[PDB]
RNA sequence: ACAGGUGCUGCAUGGCUGUCGUCAGCUCGUGUCGUGAGAUGUUGGGUUAAGUCCCGCAACGAGCGCAACCCUUGUCCUUAGUUACCAGGGAACUCUAAGGAUACUGCCAGUGACAAACUGGAGGAAGGCGGGGACGACGUCAAGUCAUCAUGGCC
């Protein structure tokens, strides 16, 4: 899992990237080339960079800190949730509230409202309570499960952060930028490359790239969590 | 502009102070009788910290109830001062009296104390919003839902009067099922007379 | 011998249905003796005419209270409510009329600082 | 000593009150942005009697208002049946007065971002807030009151 296969991805499509005119000058070096006014990521510069964010990431698994995942896209966000069910690690999938991290205390209540609201449908107390009542309560639990419901174990600040459509994501790079927390991100070509520690340059407009770079991600986690295991036995 | 809370809630929520039946007649002169003893027995009790007062009064002998923060020298010793009290309250009155006292739990909770509290704060002089604030926070400690706090007259002597009012926590005015507690004391400070108002909400 | 209440605005009727000759009699008295009003006594002989039963059953009525054209409205909602007891299926064809809905129209309050429950002192420059 | 003053100062004040206005508004913590006054939230697509709720959105929550709670009728039930009621001396009905029962867009069909909602229909005494009242948010007018009463100063 910690060396990431080079035929799969071209299978995948990452290396398509966005039209010229919405082109970034940083990306460049990673863009091997254009064709018909579309740009082309190189397979060598993303296979050394998703090898070393493997490490990391493993390195991180053996010492069982837990690493954020953001899946804000459509498409990305039914994904993270299945692989981050599997990895064990919060996510957020629906929507990315603004200053999640920064004023993490603040959503600490929130957290708490939708535990205890878990609670309380656990323990049976909607019968006590009446039709319309317990209605409008299991939907304030909806509600707050579908933005909240990831990240509820979190119980923390995560020390790293993976990511997908940084341009899109921008805000959270923002917050983990003040932070000073490691993040790890996808950046396609549109996509601004900066205030990120390691530097992914694939497509995110694919489902099945997604999927693929999700996968990895995850199965690294897991051997990490299994090798910090053989320690304890 | 504000309606007082006391008054409103009486309907539903609260029990009437006063609770006794008199006809047309002798009704008139029952409250007269029932409003002297409350002034006089507010006039006798300033120095000592007291909270509202329930009275009943039947045929002949009259019935006072009394809840004060500090029950020991209200009774005395072995009762010697609420006796005094008692005659002298048999004097004014017909046929003798009786009068009980029943302690409070939480002198905090109780709206009448912590305004008694802050017009002797005035009357010292110690500086309004150190008051209101201290008077708040200990409502906080105690457990009180809500506290507010507010004060208008010349604060710090100032010339021109000004409205100052501090709020911590849930205070709806408006659900009359909220039981606030409202009471109104007047603070006679040397260069302006200061009105303290005094909100507590301690649930439904 | 079905009875049923009708009140109309102050008043209370109380109705007795029973078949017979269907001659009608109002607080011991007979209905035309009674109403002074044409328009009471067609209030009075509303619903039956309805689905064409005037003499069909002998009507008992004494109403008390209100007034003059409250007492014949509240005397039409009695008989509509012995009717419905007696009679399943008329109750759908009564109510597509609506003689089985009580009257929720009474004379309001008269609000402090206006003559009446509306009016007010019109003030001229 | 003083008491006393309906003598002055409402432009020194407490308390009370009118007013915009029962209009839907006024804000606060934290987070973010700007050197800064400050902005966001509270804007925007829909919706409401309503900052009513809904969906998105650097905002996440809270308060205080709105709504709810309370009073009064409008159908029905229980309780008691006199000084009321008598349908046939009785307690059935009316009424009187202390409690509950019902109504909740609950149900059917639609329009609707698969949403809040709205449009019509059944039933019901009552349908969408069923009608009325009470409740008057931060503040605006140095707005009215020293002649209810209270108090600073002045006489």
């Amino acid at each position: 899992p910690t060396k990431i296969e080079m035929r799969d991805l071209l299978q995948a499509g990452a290396h398509f990237g966005h039209q010229t005119r919405f082109w970034n000058p940083k990306m460049g070096p990673y863009i091997f080339g254009a064709r018909n006014k579309i740009h082309i990521i190189n397979l060598e510069h993303t296979v050394k960079a998703f090898n070393e964010a493997l490490n990391y990431v493993n390195g991180l698994a053996s010492k069982k800190n837990k690493v954020l995942f953001v899946g804000t896209k459509r498409a990305a966000s039914g994904i993270i949730a299945e692989q981050a069910t599997r990895a064990g690690m919060p996510y957020v999938d629906h929507r990315w509230l603004g200053g999640m991290l920064t004023n993490w205390k603040t959503l600490r209540q929130s957290i708490n409202r939708l535990k205890e609201l878990e609670k309380q449908a656990e323990d049976g107390t909607f019968a006590k309570l009446t039709k319309r009542e317990a209605l409008e309560r299991t939907r304030d639990m909806q509600k707050l499960e579908r933005s909240l419901g990831g990240i509820k174990d979190m119980g923390g600040l995560p020390d790293a952060i993976f990511v997908v459509d940084v341009d899109h994501e921008a805000i959270a790079i923002k917050e983990a930028k003040n932070l000073g927390i490691p993040v790890i991100g996808i950046v396609d070509t549109n996509s601004n490359p900066d205030n990120v520690d390691y530097i992914i340059p694939a497509n995110d407009d694919a489902i099945r790239a997604v999927s693929l770079y999700v996968t990895a991600m995850a199965d690294a986690i897991i051997a990490g969590k299994e090798y910090a295991q053989t320690q304890a036995s | 502009q504000k309606v007082h809370p006391i008054g409103i809630r009486l309907g539903v929520v609260k029990k009437h102070n006063a609770n006794w039946y008199a006809s047309p007649k002798q009704y008139s002169e029952y409250l007269i009788n029932d409003i002297q003893v409350r002034e006089y027995l507010r006039k006798k009790l300033d120095s000592a910290m007291i909270s509202n007062i329930m009275i009943e009064r039947p045929t002949g002998a009259a019935k006072i109830t009394i809840a004060t923060a500090r029950p020991g020298i209200v009774i005395g010793k072995k009762g010697e001062d609420i006796e005094r009290l008692q005659k002298e309250l048999t004097k004014m009155m017909g046929v003798p009296a009786q009068v009980n006292i029943e302690e409070i739990t939480s002198p905090d909770l109780d709206a009448r104390l912590v305004a008694d509290g802050i017009g002797s704060q005035l009357e010292r002089r110690v500086m309004f919003r150190r008051a209101m604030k201290r008077a708040v926070q200990n409502s906080m400690r105690s457990g009180a839902k809500g506290i507010k706090v507010e004060l208008s007259g010349r604060l710090g002597g100032a010339e021109i009067a000004r409205t100052e009012w501090y709020r911590e926590g849930r205070v709806p005015l408006h659900t009359l099922r909220a039981d606030i507690d409202y009471a109104s004391v007047r603070a006679e400070t040397t260069y302006g007379t200061i009105g303290v108002k005094v909100w507590i909400f301690r649930g439904e | 011998r079905n009875y049923g209440t009708g009140r109309r605005k102050t008043s209370t009727a109380r109705v007795f249905l029973a078949k017979g000759t269907g001659s009608i009699v109002v607080n011991g008295k007979p209905l035309d003796e009674y109403f002074s009003r044409e328009t009471s006594r067609m209030v009075v002989r509303q619903p039956l005419e309805l689905l064409d039963s005037p003499t069909a059953y002998d009507l008992y009525i004494t109403v008390k209270g209100g007034g003059i054209s409250g007492q014949a409205g509240a005397i039409r909602h009695g008989i509509t409510r012995a009717l419905i007891e007696l009679d399943d299926t008329n109750k759908p064809a009564l109510k597509a009329a609506g003689f089985v809905t009580r009257d929720s129209r009474q004379v309001e309050r008269k609000k402090l600082g206006l003559r009446k429950a509306r009016k007010r002192p019109q003030f001229s420059k």
